[PDB]
């Protein structure tokens, strides 16, 4: 009679579907997901250091919007800004604001140093009604709108060293009134003239009297501007009028900082991996929930799954 | 697969095998059993997840990248970051896509390979004692109770005991 | 005796060598080319909406030089751009024409809508000689030529709000006379002003009196800008001489629209992948032909043939 | 090939074999002759169909691009827009060559591999009838007209009937 | 491996083989001894030396291209000119990754296969003359002096002279 | 007693550690390092052209620094940059200063033609002892700095065609006078204008007048800008006071051409591929010395090193 001797292997009732150099569709015991396709909705707190810039915008909180003056000083990993985010100061724009909100959310800090700029001649200070702050009238906490004092406003050639081991980041702005009228009112001639300059640059900025249509009711304008001052060197701003002067400098760090726009809310846990969407996990290789990222995260694919086989081919009974 | 065992000379799988990925049936004059084979579903195991090793847990850090979004048109600067990014993730795509495909041929492969060693490996071992029948059995030409059937899952079936016996029910007419 | 039996595998006389991991240089009994090296030489029509540029280039169709008045209000999936067009109205400039450019191309169309400017105080419609319209002195079509009425020019604040649920694409330009003397006899001042604004932007714009070197006979110039309205915005021009008024608005869309530089003539075909040699058939998945592609396209490679085994090894008698 | 059949111990292919991919030839009483055997060519040919579907008619939608041919000199924008191309066409050739370079590989072992099964499968059914004379011909060991090499091709052949034939043939001195 | 053979039921090389890769081990009559194949050590060399061939002393020329260090921060730009570089090299260093491991499993497969491809025409060419104990080691069942030996390493052994003496042992009691 | 016949396989008694699919650390008899990490700290000379900027950047072997007047109309493959390189002439700026450097690197050569320039009404070549050569105050040797001559400056309007097949590159230059005073004493007139135009282009500059901090004791500057004109256009100066005048033009070229920034010496030895830290030997396809690169060289990646089994599995006694 003898014996048989069957040399076999297992099977499952409920094998997977994956691709191979062959074949699109071969079933197998097990597979895994590569592809993170789903996301808990809110961003982690930890373990990056999350400032959320609620109704402030990174260059709103640069300036002192009067309702992101809780934000002074303050450092991040990252930087949330919420599309319901919106200025109630007064209304400016920023030429190249693209560049100078990506070098701020890059250096990750809003440390500011004021400095004793020598303003003589002129009224300091100035304020407006649409720029509120504690129901008086105010402006941008980091800048200083200089104007005429008795009828009168001289040529200003104020000098500041970077006798620092840091760089410092300087942000001025021109203000640009609506009429000739108001333009004397203000300043006390009819033409102004900003040059900012250091050894190896120089910024020249004429205004531009006129009307713009109305922001919150306001037909003028302020243009913001930005100027890097190394160890060794010098911040020269020699005006003539419409200058909305510096009251310091903020220190610029280089790291690991960045911007990301997202209304996901902030919860109370710890992920590595950011998105927009909100925090993913990052067990996995690849994701197709966002492009946008932060941190120690998935790298994005268009594909929404990727099966890898992790048992042999599934061949039941 | 490209042993040839694993959906090839090997008919199917086995179900009611849940204790192990490779293993033996026998019937004998005792009965008919299944015992699994450590072993050689530990080689398939161990180099499974040798591959997860390599990409479950592995993710790479970045920080401050390009925007990749735009609520302005801007024509040529904006042009070519939307290409870099575009151009960026057809590249991984590309590479998640052959990855996985490469992956699975391999793993599919490997684990006929495993079936197929485990096999050969009984083939030698039962010697003039047995005949290959073609779809993964041996007939054993002798007397095989339990505990002989234990010595060759065991690798300590001594062939030379049963050899007389073997070639004599082998050769007979 | 008894019997012979022998395995094997089929061989052809006529092989073909393929790469392996470790072969440069192995024959198969059959490949197929991966790689597309050749075009048919001409643009299919269909299926992709092909517009011929013919003499005029995108941003003359988009100002509406004379011989481009067939293109009004086209569109296109692929803008055909000749080499051989040349513009013949006012000569011009566009600071970031290559930007300009790209905005109209993926836009994908020349749609125009007329506006009502309130111009006045100044003469509408300037003409010139160098623009030739059926036999008359004449302008761009989609540009209003304001010159000065009864000598004088008086200053321009026009406001039009964007109340549409779509952006408007604006196109207007500053007018370069060649002596002091031509600029008083065209907007009684010596100096021009225009500034365009949104309330999310400013661009103002002071001419260059001066002779430039002379192009079909032109000495002077017309440069050419461009601001974007969106919905509940306003364009306000506020200008005081050597504007070059928009007529109103084109459209911008969004959508799947390019353009291309080709001097291959369209045929009446059908083809998915368009490349500036000519259409190229889409069935392998590499090609050669061209980096510049549009449509369903294989990829840009630099090997001229890339052989896929589709048969054993080769193995003659 | 990695499994020695293909340009190994099978010494060449049969360019008169045109009506498959593998085969078999024999040689008995009744004459010598050819037949293909369809289920190991279409096992090939079913592979190699699988990677031209994931490779043939697949091609990629692109609309608005970056400018890539340049009339003017530009500096640092321009170096960008090159740049990007350059790394970008670069990348896809190295895909394409690594593709085709593995993908042929596999073809070339994977046709080995269906020529080495079809021997193996050969073997066992043979059983003791047969001895493997070491260049993919089986000497077979006792008389086996046309119906008798049918029956091996078609898989219907009973080792039984003609084992003690065999075994005689064999084991005489 | 995925053959089985190195590392397998081969088990473990020979130090003490310094001019060859695969090679013969006897004992006989008349001593012991160890010869290489030339063959076999030749066709794993000429595969590995294809590789090399493939990869070492074939770079590409680049000129012109990108700035890669910046002493000033720009912002838009610069950030844009950092994310192209940083998406270059992690292509690249993920595309030699990815080779590497493809190519050392390719090295150590292939290698193990032609211990097999060995291994395998070995034990064809003695027909019934040994038996297979299971360790890469063949019993041979008659006299086999060292010219005998010499004949099975270069492939003029001729079974049929040794094969009644070799049945006689083989089937003995 | 019969026989025993054992195949085998070699082993080493000192294996190496590669990578596989499956496996981080599996032994085999020998393996050969992909990655290139190292470099032998010089650039050698051959087969590339190499000029060594020494004192001079680029720019400054351009414009023609005193100290780099050995560089007139030299050629290069690669020329390099050493960090501690610094101007000694006029102290001047570049707006994008990187794209000068960029297309005047990649152009590959210095090679210049002077040209007779009509200066009429004018005195020419105007020193300064900010740029001293051969003990006497000097200039830019390829620019012309012109002042007033009978305390008159009059207005010019010079032509000067490209009849070559060539492109021509024109360097020019804006001088700011630190006063209103040295201003008059310079030109003649308050305010300067330059404008730089040919038929398809036009730059325009205004000086501004003010006070810069010092280099190397100087508060006044001179801004640069280019201007390239093809065949049969023409380059059109029409100025009324401080232009720095180009002597003529660079030939642009195109090919091969780069430039690094190094401080590595120049060898006498031979490499094709050059980096920052030295020369490298390109027989690995990677290499993890420095992304920056020029020549035939290895492809830069992170790791440090990559091992390409060259044998089996090592299985020891
Ligand atoms: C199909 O294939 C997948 C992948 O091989 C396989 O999933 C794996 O299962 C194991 C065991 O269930 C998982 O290991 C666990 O992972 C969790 C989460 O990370 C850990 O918390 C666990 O740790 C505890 O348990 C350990 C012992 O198991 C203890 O030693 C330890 O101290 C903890 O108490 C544990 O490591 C593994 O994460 C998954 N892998 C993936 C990628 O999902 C799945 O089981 C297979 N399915 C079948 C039906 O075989
Ligand atoms: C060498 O290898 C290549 C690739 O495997 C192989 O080329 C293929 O040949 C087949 C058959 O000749 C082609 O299939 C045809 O394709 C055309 C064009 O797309 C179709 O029009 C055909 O459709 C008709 O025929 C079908 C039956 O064959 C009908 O069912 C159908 O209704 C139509 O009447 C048909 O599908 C295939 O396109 C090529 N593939 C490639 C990539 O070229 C070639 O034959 C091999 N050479 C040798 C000598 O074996
Ligand atoms: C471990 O693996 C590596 C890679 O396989 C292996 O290194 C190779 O060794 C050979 C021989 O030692 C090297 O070949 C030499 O290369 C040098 C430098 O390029 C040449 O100058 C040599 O040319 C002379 O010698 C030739 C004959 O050998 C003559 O024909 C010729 O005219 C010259 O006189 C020679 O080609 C080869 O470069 C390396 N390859 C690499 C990538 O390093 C190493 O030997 C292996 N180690 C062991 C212990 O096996
Ligand atoms: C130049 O044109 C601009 C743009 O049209 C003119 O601006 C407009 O000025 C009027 C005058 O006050 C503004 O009206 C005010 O609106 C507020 C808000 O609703 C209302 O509370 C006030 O009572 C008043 O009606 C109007 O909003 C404003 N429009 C825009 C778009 O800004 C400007 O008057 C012109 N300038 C000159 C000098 O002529
Ligand atoms: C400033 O310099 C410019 C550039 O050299 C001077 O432009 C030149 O002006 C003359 C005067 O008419 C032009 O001549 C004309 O050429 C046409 C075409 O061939 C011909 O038909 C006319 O009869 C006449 O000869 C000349 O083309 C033109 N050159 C260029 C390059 O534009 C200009 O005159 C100077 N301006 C002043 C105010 O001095
Ligand atoms: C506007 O402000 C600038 C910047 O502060 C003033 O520049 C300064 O001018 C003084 C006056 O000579 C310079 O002093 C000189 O320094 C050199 C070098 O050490 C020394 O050898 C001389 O004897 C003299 O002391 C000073 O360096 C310079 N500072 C800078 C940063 O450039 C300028 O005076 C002001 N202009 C006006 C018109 O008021
Ligand atoms: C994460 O958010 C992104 C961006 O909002 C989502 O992607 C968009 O999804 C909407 C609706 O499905 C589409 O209209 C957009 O075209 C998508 N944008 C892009 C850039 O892909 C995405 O669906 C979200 N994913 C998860 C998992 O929540
Ligand atoms: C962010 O801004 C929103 C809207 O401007 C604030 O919400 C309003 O707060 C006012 C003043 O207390 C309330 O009267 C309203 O109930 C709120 N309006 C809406 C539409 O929600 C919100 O408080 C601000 N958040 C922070 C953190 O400053
Ligand atoms: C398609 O057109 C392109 C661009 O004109 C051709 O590529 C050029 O070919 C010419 C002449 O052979 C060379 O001088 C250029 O250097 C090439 N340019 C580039 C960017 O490669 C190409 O030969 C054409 N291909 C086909 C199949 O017609
Ligand atoms: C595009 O422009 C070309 C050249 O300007 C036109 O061809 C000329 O047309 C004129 C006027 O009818 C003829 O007298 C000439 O025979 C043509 N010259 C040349 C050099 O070909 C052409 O007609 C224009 N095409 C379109 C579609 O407007
Ligand atoms: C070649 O030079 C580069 C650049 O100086 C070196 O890379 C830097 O190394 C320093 C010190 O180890 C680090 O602080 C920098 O972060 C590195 N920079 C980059 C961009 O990686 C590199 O070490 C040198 N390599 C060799 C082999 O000499
Ligand atoms: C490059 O510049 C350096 C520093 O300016 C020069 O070295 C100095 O040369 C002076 C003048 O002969 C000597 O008195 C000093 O001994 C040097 N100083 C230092 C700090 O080294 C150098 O000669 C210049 N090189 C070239 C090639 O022009
Ligand atoms: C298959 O079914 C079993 C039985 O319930 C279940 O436990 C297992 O997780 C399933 N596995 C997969 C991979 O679907
Ligand atoms: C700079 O300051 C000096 C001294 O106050 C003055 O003469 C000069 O006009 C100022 N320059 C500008 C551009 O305002
Ligand atoms: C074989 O090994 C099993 C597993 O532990 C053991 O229980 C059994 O007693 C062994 N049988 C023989 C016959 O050696
Ligand atoms: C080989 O030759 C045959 C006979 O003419 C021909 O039909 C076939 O297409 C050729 N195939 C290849 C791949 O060259
Ligand atoms: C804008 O228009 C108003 C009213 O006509 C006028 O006073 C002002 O000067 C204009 N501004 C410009 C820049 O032309
Ligand atoms: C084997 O199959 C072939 C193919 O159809 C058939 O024609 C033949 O009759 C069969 N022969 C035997 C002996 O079964
Ligand atoms: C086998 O080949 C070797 C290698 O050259 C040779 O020296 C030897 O004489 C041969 N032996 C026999 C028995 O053929
Ligand atoms: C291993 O050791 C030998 C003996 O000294 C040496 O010659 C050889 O180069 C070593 N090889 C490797 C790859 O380490
Ligand atoms: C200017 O200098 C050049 C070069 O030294 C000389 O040839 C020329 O005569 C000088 N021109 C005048 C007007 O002095
Ligand atoms: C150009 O030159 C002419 C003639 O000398 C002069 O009238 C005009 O003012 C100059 N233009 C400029 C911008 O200097």
């Amino acid at each position: 009679p003898g014996a048989t001797l069957c040399l076999g292997h297992h099977a499952v009732p409920n094998g997977t579907i994956v691709k191979t150099i062959t074949n699109d569709q071969i079933e197998v015991t097990n597979a895994t997901e590569l592809v993170q396709n789903s996301s808990i909705g809110e961003i982690c707190d930890s373990p990056h250091q999350i400032l959320d810039g609620e109704n402030c915008t990174l260059i709103d909180a640069l300036l002192g919007d009067p309702q992101c003056d809780g934000f002074q000083n303050k450092k991040w990993d990252l930087f949330v800004e919420r599309s319901k985010a919106y200025s109630n100061c007064y209304p400016y724009d920023v030429p190249d604001y693209a560049s100078l909100r990506s070098l701020v959310a890059s250096s990750g800090t809003l440390e500011f140093n004021n400095e004793s700029f020598n303003w003589t001649g002129v009224t300091q200070n100035g304020t407006s009604s649409a720029c509120i702050r504690r129901s008086n009238n105010s402006f941008f906490s980091r800048l200083n709108w200089l104007t005429q004092l008795n009828f009168k406003y001289p040529a200003l050639n104020v000098t500041m060293p970077n006798n620092e081991q840091f760089d410092k980041l300087y942000i001025w702005g021109v203000h640009h009134p609506v009429t000739d009228k108001d333009q004397i009112f203000l300043y006390a001639q009819s033409s102004g003239r900003i040059t900012v300059s250091t050894k190896r640059s120089q910024q020249a900025v004429i205004p531009n009297i006129g009307y713009r249509p109305r922001i919150r009711n306001i037909p003028s304008r302020i243009s913001i501007y930005w100027t890097i001052v190394k160890p060794g060197d010098i911040l020269l701003i020699n005006s003539t009028g419409n200058l909305i002067a510096p009251r310091g400098y903020f220190k610029i760090r280089s790291g690991k900082s960045s911007i990301m726009r997202s209304d996901a809310p902030i919860g109370k846990c710890n992920s590595e991996c950011i998105t927009p969407n909100g925090s993913i996990p990052n067990d996995k290789p690849f994701q197709n929930v966002n492009r946008i990222t932060y941190g120690a995260c998935p790298r994005y694919v268009k594909q929404s799954t990727l099966k890898l086989a992790t048992g042999m081919r599934n061949v039941p009974e | 697969g490209i042993f040839g065992a694993i959906a090839g000379f090997i008919e199917n799988g086995w179900e009611g095998m849940v204790d192990g990925w490779y293993g033996f049936r026998h019937q004998n004059s005792e009965g008919r059993g299944q015992a699994a084979d450590l072993k050689s579903t530990q080689a398939a195991i161990d180099q499974i997840n040798g591959k997860l090793n390599r990409l479950i847990g592995k993710t790479n850090e970045k920080f401050h990248q390009i925007e990749k979004e735009f609520s302005e048109v801007e024509g040529r600067i904006q042009d070519l970051e939307k290409y870099v990014e575009d151009t960026k993730i057809d590249l991984w795509s590309y590479n998640a896509e052959l990855l996985v495909a490469l992956e699975n041929q391999h793993t599919i492969d490997l684990t006929d390979s495993e079936m197929n060693k485990l096999f050969e490996k009984t083939k030698k071992q039962l010697r003039e004692n047995a005949e290959d029948m073609g779809n993964g059995c041996f007939k054993i030409y002798h007397k095989c109770d339990n505990a002989c059937i234990g010595s060759i899952r065991n690798g300590t079936y001594d062939h030379d005991v049963y050899r007389d016996e073997a070639l004599n029910n082998r050769f007979q007419i």
